[PDB]
Formats: C-alpha cells, structure tokens, sequence
C-alpha cells in the first residue's frame, strides 16, 4: 500500500519558520539595546 | 544618535534575513501542496 | 549621517514591499488548500 | 534629523510585527497541509 | 467516507495574514511620514 | 463525484510569481543598504 508523503517539504518548511523566529527575536533585541 | 542609526542598520539586516527564511518556507509548502496535487492526480 | 538615514528610509520601504509580496504568496497558499479540499468532498 | 531616527524606530518595529504574524500564518498552512496528507493515508 | 476539515488552520493562516495587513499599512504609512 | 482532474495551478502559480518578486526586492533592499 504506497502512501502520500510530503513529509520532507513540510520539515524543512518547518525549520524555515523556525530559523525566522530566532532572527526576528534578534532583530527585536538589537532595537531595544 | 550615530548608536540609533547603527541599530536600525543591524535590526533591519537581521528582518531582512528572517523575511528571507519565510520566503524558503514559503517555496517548501508550494512544493508541498504541488506533490499533495500529483499524488491525487497520478 | 543624514545620508545614512535615507539609505534605511529606502531599504525599509523595499524589504515592506517584499513583505506584501510574500503575504499575497500566502493568501494564494490558502486558496490552493481550500481548493485541494473542495476538490476531495465535492 | 533625531526624528527620522524615531520615525524609523516606529516602522521597522511595526515591520517586525507584521512579520511574526506572516510566521504565525505559515505555522497554520503546515497544519493544514499535514491535514490533508493524513485525511488521504486514511 | 470522512469528510476532510482543516477549516480551523486554513482561517487561522487568514487571520494572521490580515493582521500583517494591516500592520504593514501602518509601517508603510509612518515611514511616509 | 468529480471526473476532472485537481488543479490548483492558477494558485501555486500566483504564489510561486510572489515570491520570486520578493526574492529581487529582498536583493534591492540588501544593495541599497550596502550603498
């Protein structure tokens, strides 16, 4: 039984948003010093 | 402020290269849905 | 440096536009899911 | 000009909050699509 | 035969994406100030 | 019922041109910055 899986798009998705979130808490940080 | 001026450089390099990384994502879940769509189709 | 604040005014104005274009990218996201779904139940 | 500085402030700190809401969106559309791929291995 | 929801997250991405709407207006329209 | 094929093409396209938009905006935004 073959399956769907769009599983390594949706990870690297993933770790793309991830990787943005540390970059706007540091963009945040810089304004605030 | 010379300082003010600095950190607005710094903090928008940084947004910058978040904006970027949400672009990626972006490219990623448009290669998704792309194979959401073969899969059905094929 | 006055010039060092125009060179951020034009930058910023810039990466928003590039912001838009992204949030557009993701109402188009939206859709095609929609569409995906639509498609499966009806 | 101090406050072409503030006003720059003031924007690219509103920029950085539209940002975080496209990320918060992109979160979702993952959702979504995972959704999908598991409704179809059902 | 299920049918397939993901209704929640698809008007949870809407809403975000309409709250960066209107923030970027707002960034757009202090910067031209 | 449906006999037709999916296609979301008229989407995924739309996305794909706005985000290749943003990508030569971001370069622009990265130069002006430098200069």
């Amino acid at each position: 039984l073959e399956r769907l899986d769009v599983g390594t798009n949706l990870k690297k998705a993933e770790e793309k948003l991830k990787k943005a979130e540390e970059l706007l808490k540091k963009s945040e940080e810089i304004l605030k010093k | 402020n010379s300082q003010a001026i600095d950190n607005l450089r710094a903090s928008l390099e940084t947004t910058n290269q978040a904006i970027e990384a949400i672009r990626q994502a972006g490219q990623e879940m448009i290669l998704a849905v792309q194979g959401v769509q073969d899969y059905i189709n094929n």
